[PDB]
């Protein structure tokens, strides 16, 4: 889980 | 309405703007002006009001280029964390696949970054910390390498953008053009992202003639800026990753690092 994916999974 | 969205999403998110900019750099910023830093005295000054001085964990004792780098890169940061919230605004942008809006962001951020940094930035310093500090060009060049090299060609490509003389209007729609870049490397639906490349950069160009009747040029130049951009950013990836080899103190934040790696 990538601190970019992180930032796009956001609610 | 798709110009007036993206305009909406970038005044939503994106804490500076060229209004608030252009009203720090004229003098207006009543309470709380920017504290100049022109030299050692006046940044050590600064950083006494405008950073936190932890006990161990603490940059207040390490040399002043890594020091700024710090301020920088944290600036950095929370801007990639704005740019992934206007991409989500961005209509098509939060119906492409997890990992090409990835991609898109990855290869996207840093160009849209020094787009928009040109509007904190005169000929003679740009505005930092959230516009409480302004940090004069000649006081970069004066550091030591490789830490002087990073921001004049970043200086350079600003005094030519801003003498297009664009306005928060025109500058959201460019950097959305940035952000959905069909060419990027390892993208999957490139047909797809090319049609909201079209559809963007087509309201870019009709905004650009609404816009900017005196120049009936303006939208070839603002390419030639996006490939501008692409090199430069190029070259500053090589500046970070010589940094990130050879700086020992200056420790790349990871989500930079994640950003960079195989850039
Ligand atoms: C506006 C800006 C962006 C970045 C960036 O890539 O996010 C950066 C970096 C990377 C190495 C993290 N370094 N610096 C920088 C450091 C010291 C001095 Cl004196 C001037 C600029 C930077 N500035």
């Amino acid at each position: 889980p990538s601190l970019l994916k992180k930032l796009l999974l956001a609610p | 309405s798709l110009a007036k969205r993206i305009y909406e999403a970038y005044l939503k998110n994106f804490n500076m703007n060229k209004v608030k900019a252009r009203v720090i750099l004229s003098g207006k910023a009543s309470n709380n002006p920017p504290f100049v830093i022109h030299d050692m005295e006046t940044l050590c000054m600064a950083e006494k009001t405008l950073v936190a001085k932890l006990v161990a964990n603490g940059i207040q004792n390490k040399e002043a280029e890594v020091r700024i780098f710090h301020c920088c890169q944290c600036t950095s940061v929370e801007t990639v964390t704005e740019l992934t919230e206007f991409a989500k605004a961005i209509p098509g942008f939060a119906n492409l696949d997890l990992n090409d809006q990835v991609t898109l962001l990855k290869y996207g951020v840093y160009e849209a970054i020094f787009a928009m940094l040109s509007s904190v930035m005169n000929k003679d310093g740009m505005l930092v910390a959230y516009g409480n500090g302004f940090i004069t060009r000649e006081f970069l060049k004066s550091l030591r390498k490789p830490f002087c090299d990073i921001m004049e060609p970043k200086f350079d490509f600003a005094m030519k953008f801003n003498a297009l003389e664009l306005d928060d209007s025109d500058i959201s729609l460019f950097v959305a053009a940035i952000i959905c870049c069909g060419d990027r490397p390892g993208l999957l639906n490139v047909g797809h992202i090319e049609k909201m490349q079209e559809g963007i950069v087509h309201v870019l160009r009709l905004h650009l003639q609404s816009n900017h009747p005196d120049d009936i040029f303006l939208f070839p130049k603002l390419l030639q800026k996006m490939a501008d951009l692409r090199q430069l950013v190029t070259e500053h990836a090589q500046l970070v990753q010589i940094i990130k080899k050879t700086e020992s103190d200056a420790a790349l934040h990871p989500l930079l690092q994640e950003i960079y790696r195989d850039m």
